């Protein structure tokens, strides 16, 4: 399989003060688990993912929603390079869906309402750079690790 | 179950069709590499702790095929593949762009001009 | 077989058609001998420093096939052949009728009931 | 007095590339000096075993930065079975001692005891400390007689 990181951004509550969680898998094996509450790849990914979760929180704070438990889920999918590329899938509250492909810096929305939010988000040059840059920064170590799994 | 290990040069140690030889002459890293090359091999590479388990027992220090690129501080094998922390633990000493194998899947950085014994390896094909 | 070493059990280390395996399980001398026997081999014997040279580099301590006759303090191999001074240097510790291999063609006398790693060997035929 | 060997294991630097040093004394007389930089029978007996031990200690320290000092003390045996004391000092922080005679240990405190317990799980390491004594006991005794 690929290396997959599932990020969740949500509102903390007295019952659960978690506002972000990150779980990176290779197949069934959990390889990294982060929250506000494999060594070399864990090391490479940790701060960039934490930094990205902070940025995503800010993006969520500025997004106009309309649904009848707000939450952002982001899935990063990195295949073994064998030029390194990834897919970033965004799901805002099970309502808006769009995808960024780092390979050609291209985007796809599920519908026009998702496209409006997507277009606002991708206007943020820093945000888009973080998505592309994380891949280049950790590509080699991700490849190396995926080699171990074989 | 019982099969054959090779092909290897005469008198070399064979395991999983990988061929090893332990050379007791003291040479610089460069001279050690040239010696291995002249025998159709390269210096020792650790590709798998599991598959090369017995090498944990090799005492003393020996030149192996691990080299630094000082520009970015990265380490690679002669063949261009990257050093993996799952292969080997590298103990970095501020000055030195070569490394000796030092048992137990540990390596120590050393000045490439130092004289050491060395280990050649031909990887199974 | 030209350029090849064997036949040996699967994953064993081969040199001059001698087959070696380095077992990491800790066993008594007797349990170590039984393990080697069950795999059609015996505990390590040093028959020739020249022909088994690389074994000088094997670190740590491992049960080998060297046993004492306490009656007059003499040592021999499992196969009944005598210990020869040109095969290894035996470091005698007053109590113990078995011996561990300890690198550099040295062996150390050790209580047979002690748990050690062990080395099995099948001599070339 | 006894035969004493002081070992130092440290990280080399550009100012000093030494990573190990061994100095063996009998009283004031220095009788063996080893290092990675650059009485005959006892020097011969001790040299490779000490080098081999320093290489092991280096690996142990790497898995524990830290500076290590080790003192070995060997008295003349007399009629007794040869024995020694091995004293360990990790970075002036953790201290423990091994006694070869009965293969027993003592730590200065529980924090030292934790590291000591980790170190003594290494069967090879413990054998090296004991075996060095039996390998060179006679020649050490002989020299101390002189």
């Amino acid at each position: 399989h690929s290396l997959r990181c599932n990020l969740t951004i949500k509102d903390p509550t007295p019952a659960d003060p978690l506002w972000y969680e990150a779980k990176c898998f290779v197949g069934e094996i959990l390889i990294l688990h982060l929250s506000n509450i494999a060594t070399e790849v864990k090391k490479c990914l940790t701060q960039p993912l934490k930094n990205l979760c902070q940025k995503l929180r800010n993006k969520v704070s500025n997004t106009k929603v309309d649904t009848h438990y707000p939450h952002l889920q982001v899935t990063m999918i990195y295949p073994q390079s064998q030029t390194p590329s990834a897919t970033w899938e965004f799901n805002i509250s099970d309502s808006y869906f769009f995808t960024f492909y780092t390979e050609n810096m291209s985007w796809r929305s599920a519908n026009d309402e998702s496209g409006v939010i997507m277009n606002k988000w991708k206007d943020d040059g820093e945000f888009v750079k973080q998505l592309k840059f994380l891949i280049h920064e950790c590509s080699q170590k991700m490849d190396e690790f995926l080699k171990q799994s074989k | 179950m019982e099969g054959y290990c090779g092909p290897c040069p005469n008198n070399w140690i064979c395991h999983r069709n990988n061929c090893y030889q332990f050379f007791n002459e003291e040479k610089t890293w460069n001279q050690s590499q040239a010696s291995c090359l002249s025998q159709n091999s390269s210096l020792l590479k650790i590709y798998s702790k599991e598959e090369q388990d017995f090498l944990k027992l090799v005492k003393s220090y020996h030149w192996m095929g691990l080299v630094q690129i000082p520009a970015n501080g990265s380490w690679q094998w002669e063949d261009g593949s990257s050093l993996s922390y799952n292969q080997l633990t590298l103990v970095e000493i501020p000055k030195g762009s070569c490394a000796v194998y030092g048992s137990s899947f540990k390596a120590y950085t050393e000045d490439c001009a130092n004289l050491n014994t060395y280990i050649c390896m031909k990887r199974a094909v």
